[PDB]
């Protein structure tokens, strides 16, 4: 079928009407970045010419074919663990959530790490870990420099810091604050006023922990969770199946076993058909080896990203339209993944809107008077002044609107009374 | 009368050992779900094509078919692969042997 | 078939016309004694990469070799004696096991990293992460700096890269 | 790490320079326990051959043969192998044989 | 060290031109490397089939140093993007970005040059000595929950007081530095107090 590119919804356009939101949602998304890639490692002259001296000694006329093959994937290996730092690495301390878990409310014991557990990792981690899934033959696997428990000890870390101090640890020393008072400083950033959340700060906190527990149920039932990471390391098990595949053609030769060809041809004829297996297994490394290049260039451009992520998504508060999630960002929660980084965003979301008559500005005596913050809306008898992102209506006084200008200048200005205290 | 050969006739393709491994192969075998011509021996034994090799399947419980005969003509005009398996002797001959009208063997 | 390898016991039951196995890369797995009818697997003569893990050449000649992914069981000068770490990398000989932890200064791998200290050698432990420090979170308390410090940081970005030209006509046939 | 680096100085840090492979000790040489000849004596210098519309075929078992002497004949006016070199013959151990 | 980031670019070409150098070494199977020493002895039925050889694997030479340079080029690409992006939001302007323009809160940037590179110096601010003060979300004067416009409440143990939230400068609590929304039946953790009307 010819595919839909979404619901059709008109918008009630008028030049006199203004929908603001009289309800709102707390949101939790789950975006998904990688971090790193397997650091393999291939054994240029033992995947070539294994055990077989003639052959090395043929290689030996392709000069330093071989070691900047190894020298590119040990680049390669390094700037894995630089992504891996780069992305988790970026607090100087190591702090940890006192035992008292009263934030205001907000349950957050599916993303600190589980005392009862050895391996300090949440929940959700847990999950994470069980959705991502040539031994004797030159190609190996290095080790990450960071062990999953090091990365699982450097994201509660983040967590801890941005739970008891919010943005404070990320620019200085983290100064400790309440969460809810996290929170208001957090409705504030996104131009909702503080005293919305502590008006709800019990159905924001029940919101925030049913969002917690739809995540939890997600990445317990659908395997199409990680489609990132595991596409990432289907990838390299693909590249690197492949590499081990290309051993087995022949190129032009009487057979793709070296151990065939020399106890059979005569070195006139023997040199001649390994000089053809060592061009194409050279061919195949060096094909391998750009694939690795580009594909690393990838993960690093993600890796950047990730880290900017952590940055000004965990450790302040981005401003970024659609940077840290759908919705206005209130906050980000870093959970580690095989060979990459899930980031949960929390996020403000209008959810109900009402229809109401606006004006740029109201006369009073002659003067046109605008509002400091938020916009003016009439429910059809009286003209109230509110917050943008949240009905709220106030009555209009001199503290809410300024003075500039007069009433002959505004196109659309209204008639009404502004009272003063 | 034809019926499902389904997945019937693999055979291990030379005599290398492999294992937990996918190996794709070329050669002459028995396409799967091809229809394979199911002949009777009650109350019926033409010849028929070679071709390119014949896949040949039976049912027994008392050993009624015991032998096979190809060639081009059968009749001592030329050489004809004859393979005979009685009780316990697997005999083989392409000996230019003068074949019966209906050759068969009596009990 | 000619080869260079350890031959050992398999279970592998072969068919009595099967001569030789093979692996995934098409190279010999096993074969059949063709004295003695029993099947032997093939394994290479077990290998791994090495690794020097050195200090400068301006503060010491000695070094610590890391053997990757092997055990310390299978391993002309150095021996397999004194200082053996066995780590999640591989076996480490030659560098000493410290139980302080450290900033990591030559990496390793899996947690381990390595660095001349002390009179002085090579010694190994587990990198440390950062300094713990926990914070004196309440639902009642908040910490607002009194002072404040002007910090002017250094960061470099690499712009352009050298403009090379190859004259490939004179580079090939020159 | 030095040759591996093509300098005599080295940098501080971990380089990748070599592989650890165990050497062998001694060859193992293994070929079916049979100590009998080969009826080529009687193939080549037979008293009567086929035509070559009616090809003989002979079939060899469980023989050791030393083609040294055959490519070092003069009486071979033509000695030609494909697939397998002639004077590389005495290592491989043959399995099938039809003369 | 200070400038590695730099050095080491300059290392990687230079070391892909030592390499692309060396590589002229090479035999590929040829009977020498030296192409004049294949000319002066061999006829071309001969000569022409060890020059393809070379040629073959020099051409292939080429070809990786290119992508090797198209690849590194990419990268250099991406910083000078970056660079360009610090430029423009960091020294030409102000960064609300976090730990974008260094550790702590951005001031200001300046450009300085380089060897094939540019070097920022980021000016922020950093908070350096605190103390632990008893706060409250709100406090109650008529039953109205009165909330700061900006910073925070903040108690040294027998006065309320409200100050910004990056410096401690308590000031007292007024009108002007507080709002009412709501009621104190509905903050959890607000406290008794006085709001001064001026
Ligand atoms: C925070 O959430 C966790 C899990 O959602 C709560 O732990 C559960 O508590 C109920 C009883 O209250 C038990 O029946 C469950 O078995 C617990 N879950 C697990 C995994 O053990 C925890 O009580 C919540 N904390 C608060 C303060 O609400
Ligand atoms: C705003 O929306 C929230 C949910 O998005 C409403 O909270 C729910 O209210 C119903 C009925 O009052 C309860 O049964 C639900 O349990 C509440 N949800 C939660 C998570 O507590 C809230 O009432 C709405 N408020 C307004 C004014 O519309
Ligand atoms: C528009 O809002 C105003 C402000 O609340 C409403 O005025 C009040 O309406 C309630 C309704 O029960 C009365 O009890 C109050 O006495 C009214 N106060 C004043 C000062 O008028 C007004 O009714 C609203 N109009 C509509 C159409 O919703
Ligand atoms: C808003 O109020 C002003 C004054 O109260 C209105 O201006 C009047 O407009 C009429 C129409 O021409 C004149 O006859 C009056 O003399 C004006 N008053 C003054 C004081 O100049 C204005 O029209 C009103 N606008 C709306 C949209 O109601
Ligand atoms: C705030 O910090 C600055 C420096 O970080 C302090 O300035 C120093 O103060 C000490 C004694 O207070 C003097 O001996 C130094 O000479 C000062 N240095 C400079 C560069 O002026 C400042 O006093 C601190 N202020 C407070 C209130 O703690
Ligand atoms: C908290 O701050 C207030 C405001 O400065 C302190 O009140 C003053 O303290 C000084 C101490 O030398 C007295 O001389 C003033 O007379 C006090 N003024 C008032 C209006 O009380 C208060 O002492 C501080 N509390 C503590 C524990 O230091
Ligand atoms: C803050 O002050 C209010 C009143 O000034 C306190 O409210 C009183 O609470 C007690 C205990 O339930 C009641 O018996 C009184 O009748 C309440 N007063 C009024 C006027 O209704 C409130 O408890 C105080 N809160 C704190 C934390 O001190
Ligand atoms: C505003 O009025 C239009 C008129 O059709 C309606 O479609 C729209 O839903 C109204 N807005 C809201 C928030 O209901
Ligand atoms: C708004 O639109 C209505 C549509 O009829 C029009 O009558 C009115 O004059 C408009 N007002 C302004 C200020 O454009
Ligand atoms: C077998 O024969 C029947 C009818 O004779 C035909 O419909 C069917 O398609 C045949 N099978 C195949 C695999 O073609
Ligand atoms: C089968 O036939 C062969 C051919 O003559 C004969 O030698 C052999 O003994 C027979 N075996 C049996 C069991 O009839
Ligand atoms: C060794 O390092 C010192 C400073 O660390 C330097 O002055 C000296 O020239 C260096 N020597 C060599 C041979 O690198
Ligand atoms: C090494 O082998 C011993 C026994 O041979 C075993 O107990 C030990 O766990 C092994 N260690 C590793 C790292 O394989
Ligand atoms: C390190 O500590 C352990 C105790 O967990 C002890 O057994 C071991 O001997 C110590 N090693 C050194 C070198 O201090
Ligand atoms: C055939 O006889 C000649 C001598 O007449 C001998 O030299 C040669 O080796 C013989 N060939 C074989 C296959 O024995
Ligand atoms: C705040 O109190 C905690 C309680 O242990 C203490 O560790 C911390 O140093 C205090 N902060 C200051 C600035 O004194
Ligand atoms: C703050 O925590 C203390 C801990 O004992 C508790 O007694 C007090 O009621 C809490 N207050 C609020 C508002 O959470």
């Amino acid at each position: 079928y010819t595919m839909s590119l979404g619901a059709e919804n008109s918008v009630a356009y008028s030049n006199n009407s203004i929908a603001i939101p009289t309800n709102f949602t707390i949101s939790v998304t789950t975006e998904i970045l990688p971090v790193s890639m397997t650091k393999t490692s291939v054994d240029c002259t033992m995947y070539i010419c294994g055990d077989s001296t003639e052959c090395s000694n043929l290689l030996l006329q392709y000069g330093s074919f071989c070691t900047q093959l190894n020298r590119a994937l040990t680049g390669i290996a390094v700037e894995q663990d630089k992504n891996t730092q780069e992305v988790f690495a970026q607090v100087k301390q190591i702090y940890k959530t006192p035992p008292i878990k009263d934030f205001g409310g907000f349950n957050f014991s599916q993303i600190l790490p589980d005392p009862s557990k050895p391996s300090k990792r949440s929940f959700i981690e847990d999950l994470l870990f069980n959705k991502v899934t040539q031994k004797f033959n030159g190609l190996t696997v290095l080790p990450p420099l960071l062990t999953d428990e090091m990365i699982a000890q450097y994201t509660s870390a983040l967590l801890a810091g941005t739970i008891t101090s919010g943005w404070t640890f990320g620019a200085g020393a983290a100064l400790q604050i309440p969460f809810a008072m996290q929170m208001a400083y957090r409705f504030n950033g996104i131009g909702v006023t503080q005293n919305v959340l502590y008006e709800n700060q019990k159905l924001i906190a029940n919101q925030f922990n049913s969002a917690i527990g739809k995540i939890q149920d997600s990445l317990s039932s659908t395997a199409s969770a990680l489609g990132k990471l595991q596409d990432v390391v289907n990838q390299n098990a693909q590249a690197l199946n492949t590499l081990v595949k290309q051993l087995s053609s022949n190129f032009g030769a009487i057979s793709s076993v070296l151990n065939d060809i020399l106890s059979r041809l005569d070195p006139p004829e023997a040199e001649v058909q390994i000089d053809r297996l060592i061009t194409g297994r050279l061919q195949s490394l060096q094909t391998y080896v750009t694939q690795q290049l580009i594909r690393a260039a990838e993960i690093r451009a993600s890796a950047n990203l990730a880290a900017t992520k952590m940055s000004e998504c965990v450790l302040g508060q981005s401003k970024r339209v659609d940077f840290c999630g759908k919705g206005y960002h209130l906050m980000s929660f870093p959970q580690s993944a095989p060979h990459g980084v899930v980031f949960l965003h929390v996020t403000y979301v209008p959810a109900q809107e009402k229809n109401f008559t606006t004006a740029p500005a109201i006369c009073h005596d002659g003067k046109a008077h605008f509002p400091r913050e938020g916009v003016f809306v009439s429910n059809g008898t009286h003209w109230f002044v509110t917050q943008r992102n949240f009905y709220e209506p106030q009555i209009i006084t001199t503290d809410n609107t300024f003075v500039s200008g007069n009433c002959d200048v505004v196109i659309g200005i209204v008639n009404n009374t502004v009272y003063d205290p | 009368a034809y019926t499902n050969s389904f997945t019937r006739g693999v055979y291990y393709p030379d005599k290398v050992f492999r294992s937990s491994v996918l190996h794709s192969t070329q050669d002459l075998f028995l396409p799967f779900f091809s229809n394979v011509t199911w002949f009777h021996a009650i109350h019926d034994n033409p010849v028929l094509p070679f071709n390119d090799g014949v896949y040949f399947a039976s049912t027994e419980k008392s050993n009624i078919i015991r032998g096979w005969i190809f060639g081009t003509t059968l009749d001592s005009k030329t050489q004809s692969l004859l393979i005979v398996n009685n009780a316990t002797n697997v005999v083989i001959k392409v000996c230019e042997f003068q074949f019966c009208n209906d050759p068969f063997l009596g009990v | 078939l000619t080869g260079t390898g350890v031959l050992t016991e398999s279970n592998k039951k072969f068919l009595p016309f099967q001569q030789f196995g093979r692996d995934i890369a098409d190279t010999t797995d096993a074969v059949r004694d063709p004295q003695t009818l029993e099947i032997l697997d093939i394994t290479p003569c077990s290998f791994g990469g090495v690794s020097v893990i050195t200090p400068g050449t301006n503060t010491s000649n000695q070094v610590a070799v890391l053997y990757q992914d092997v055990n310390c069981t299978e391993v002309r000068v150095y021996s397999t004696g004194s200082n053996v770490f066995q780590t999640r990398a591989g076996c480490l000989i030659g560098a000493e096991h410290v139980n302080n932890s450290y900033e990591c200064d030559i990496p390793i791998g899996a947690g381990i990293c390595a660095s001349y200290q002390t009179s002085q050698s090579i010694i190994a432990y587990t990198m440390s992460l950062g300094a713990e420090n926990s914070v004196a979170y309440s639902n009642n308390s908040i910490a607002i700096p009194t002072n404040f410090t002007i910090s002017v940081t250094t960061e470099i970005l690499p712009v352009s890269m050298t403009k090379t030209s190859v004259d490939c006509t004179m580079y090939i046939c020159g | 790490t030095k040759c591996t680096l093509k300098s005599f100085t080295v940098e501080k840090g971990i380089y990748q320079t070599s592989n650890f492979r165990v050497q062998p000790t001694e060859s193992i040489v293994r070929f079916p326990n049979i100590t009998n000849l080969c009826p080529f004596g009687e193939v080549f210098n037979a008293t009567r051959f086929a035509s070559v519309y009616a090809w003989n075929r002979k079939r060899i078992s469980n023989c050791v043969a030393d083609y040294s002497v055959l490519y070092n004949s003069a009486s071979f006016s033509t000695f030609k192998c494909y697939g397998v070199s002639p004077t590389k013959l005495n290592d491989l151990c043959f399995t099938n044989v039809y003369a």
